[PDB]
């Protein structure tokens, strides 16, 4: 309170330095922010906002930023103070560091609810966000891109009309930036954006996006590629020609080489989903992933025993939704003698559906002993097993 | 005759209502065209933020 | 002969043979491939996905792999959507040969000639003819309407 009393009207850097404690009381726990809130400090942050210097307004930026990033009512009385219209004309100001702090704490204020997000927009954010990702700043173009994301995540409208201010090519040349907390900022506003409806994906796909996300995947490591993996899962995931889009732009083997080469389980996991996500489309899409040897690393991490749950139940829904559709005998005949009882089904299903229409099929399965395993396998007397097993 | 009205309308009710694949794949080939008319563009902004910060 | 198709349209013609593949015998159905089909540029009749089908199916159960599918794509190659030959098929329902078919006049010949279309596919086609989509079957659209792929 004391350095909130006669503040407005002091010099510069009292204000400054005052701004600088508050950013710095708010910083650790929520408690201290809701204090600042309750002293009146946040419409006296707003009046250090128009000060003619942008280091108190940065400072003051910084400060509301911080308060507005614990949980939504420190950012709701933030708001409320009437200050995103000034954080929206902060980037205007030729300063770098200035805009940075800006799109910081419009990315920190609009990550608690939509409405905020939409409060930002209303402000005339968009346009300003979409004109600064061609400026060569690493920090500016990470906390713009950021916020793009934060706002993006929220609802179907924020997302649309994020993609209507001209953001492509622009954000996919992001992608090749010697920076890497950049590619993951562009690879986070991606997936946030094409997640809600398929026509945001099919824009995305319209751009050439995908094919310079998997070759990003390729070119980086670490969990950069988790933002990557999940956009191109919900794009498989949307439709069909989406998920034609992303296997012809040679996604599958990607998708591959992060199960294999990644060592974090989270990421073993979404690159599991993703190519869940993308077999359990027409068999195309299953004969596509299976030529490239994935189905046998799924099963093995689902039999591993140090593998997370997460990652075994999502190499489990992978093998579910891809043995649902998948032709290729040769690679659904190992599974007969490392699947589980729960996942025969399907590969016994498979068999007994090709091979009556093939004749060579069924030479091969029968001089490869394949028939005999089956044989082996027992089923219920009335589950769909047993007339597959019947079938075959 | 007629067998010829219905081929003709039975495959352009699906290009434009259910789904067009002349549609799809020309553009799919255009995602690795423009990869390429995509990337230098701004790596030499990308090499910018060298020229105007390193 | 499951050896009929040339790269290009192997490509182009295989990752659509898969965009309706649902019942998954590394071939498609009758109409999910008369669905492949259509969206292929080419427009082929209901009588000749059969006629093309029995000819390549070495099973008999209506589904075509996709090495058959190769021959049946290059026959549906020789039987490219011949452009002027349906603007013929107009003017013999349309007695008089203007150019301006009714609905209701064309509409009896769907529903009792040919492969008769259900009243859905006359509508659209109705609208589709008619760009306006009232009832008046322009024929001379409705052909290079249907030519646009």
């Amino acid at each position: 309170p004391q350095l909130v009393y006669s503040l407005a009207e002091q010099n510069r850097f009292y204000k400054k330095a005052a701004a600088f404690v508050l950013r710095a009381v708010g910083k650790h726990s929520p408690q201290l922010a809701q204090a600042i809130v309750d002293c009146g400090a946040l419409d006296t942050l707003v009046i250090c906002l128009e000060d003619f210097d942008p280091g108190v307004k940065e400072a003051a930026a910084w400060a509301l930023g911080y308060i507005a990033r614990h949980n939504t009512e420190l950012s709701q009385a933030v708001v409320d103070a009437g200050a995103i219209p000034l954080l929206v004309l902060c980037i205007q100001e030729p300063e770098i560091a200035l805009k940075r702090i800006a799109a910081s704490a419009l990315s920190d204020i609009s990550k608690h609810s939509p409405e905020l997000a939409q409060t930002v927009v209303d402000a005339g954010a968009i346009a300003h966000l979409a004109q600064m990702i061609l400026n060569p700043d690493a920090k500016l173009k990470r906390q713009v891109l950021s916020a793009l994301s934060q706002i993006a995540k929220h609802s179907v409208d924020l997302a649309e009309m994020v993609v209507e201010a001209e953001i492509f090519p622009v954000v996919l040349t992001c992608l090749k930036d010697k920076d890497e907390y950049v590619k993951k900022n562009a690879c986070t506003l991606i997936r946030e954006i094409a997640k809600h409806t398929p026509e945001l994906s099919q824009l995305i796909v319209n751009a050439g996006g995908v094919a310079a996300v998997i070759d990003c995947i390729g070119s980086c490591k670490g969990n950069i590629r988790l933002p990557g993996i999940m956009m191109l899962g919900y794009v498989a995931a949307h439709s069909e020609n989406l998920a034609m889009a992303v296997i012809i732009s040679k996604g599958v083997p990607q998708l591959s080489i992060c199960l294999s080469e990644e060592p974090e389980d989270h990421i073993k996991a979404a690159a599991a989903w993703a190519l869940g996500q993308l077999g359990r489309h027409t068999p195309e899409h299953a004969r596509a992933v299976a030529v490239t040897n994935t189905l046998p690393v799924l099963l093995s991490l689902y039999m591993s025993p140090e593998s997370s749950e997460d990652l075994q139940l999502k190499s489990k829904k992978a093998i579910k939704n891809i043995l649902q559709k998948c032709t290729y005998l040769p690679a659904l005949e190992p599974f007969l003698y490392d699947a589980p009882p729960n996942i025969l089904k399907h590969v016994v299903g498979q068999f007994s559906k090709v091979l009556p229409h093939d004749s060579k099929a069924r030479r091969l399965f029968v001089t490869s002993g394949g028939l005999k395993k089956v044989q082996e396998i027992k089923a219920e007397p009335g589950s769909l097993l047993q007339e597959y097993i019947n079938s075959i | 005759m007629a067998v010829r009205i219905q081929r003709r309308w039975r495959g352009f009710r699906i290009r434009k209502y259910c789904f067009n694949y002349y549609y799809l794949k020309e553009y799919l080939r255009a995602v690795s065209e423009t990869n390429d008319a995509i990337r230098e563009a701004l790596e030499e902004f990308a090499e910018m933020k060298e020229r105007e910060e390193r | 002969m499951a050896d009929q198709l040339t790269e290009e349209q192997i490509a182009e013609f295989k990752e659509a043979f898969s965009l309706f593949d649902k019942d998954g015998d590394g071939t498609i159905t009758t109409k999910e491939l008369g669905t492949v089909m259509r969206s292929l540029g080419q427009n082929p009749t209901e009588a000749e996905l059969q006629d093309m089908i029995n000819e390549v199916d070495a099973d008999g159960n209506g589904t075509i792999d996709f090495p058959e599918f190769l021959t049946m794509m290059a026959r549906k190659m020789k039987d490219t959507d011949s452009e002027e030959e349906i603007r013929e098929a107009f003017r013999v329902f349309d007695k008089d040969g203007n150019g301006y078919i009714s609905a209701a006049e064309l509409r009896h010949v769907m529903t009792n000639l040919g492969e008769k279309l259900t009243d859905e596919e006359v509508d659209e086609m109705i609208r589709e003819a008619d760009i306006d989509g009232d009832g008046q079957v322009n024929y001379e659209e409705f052909v290079q309407m249907m030519t646009a792929k």
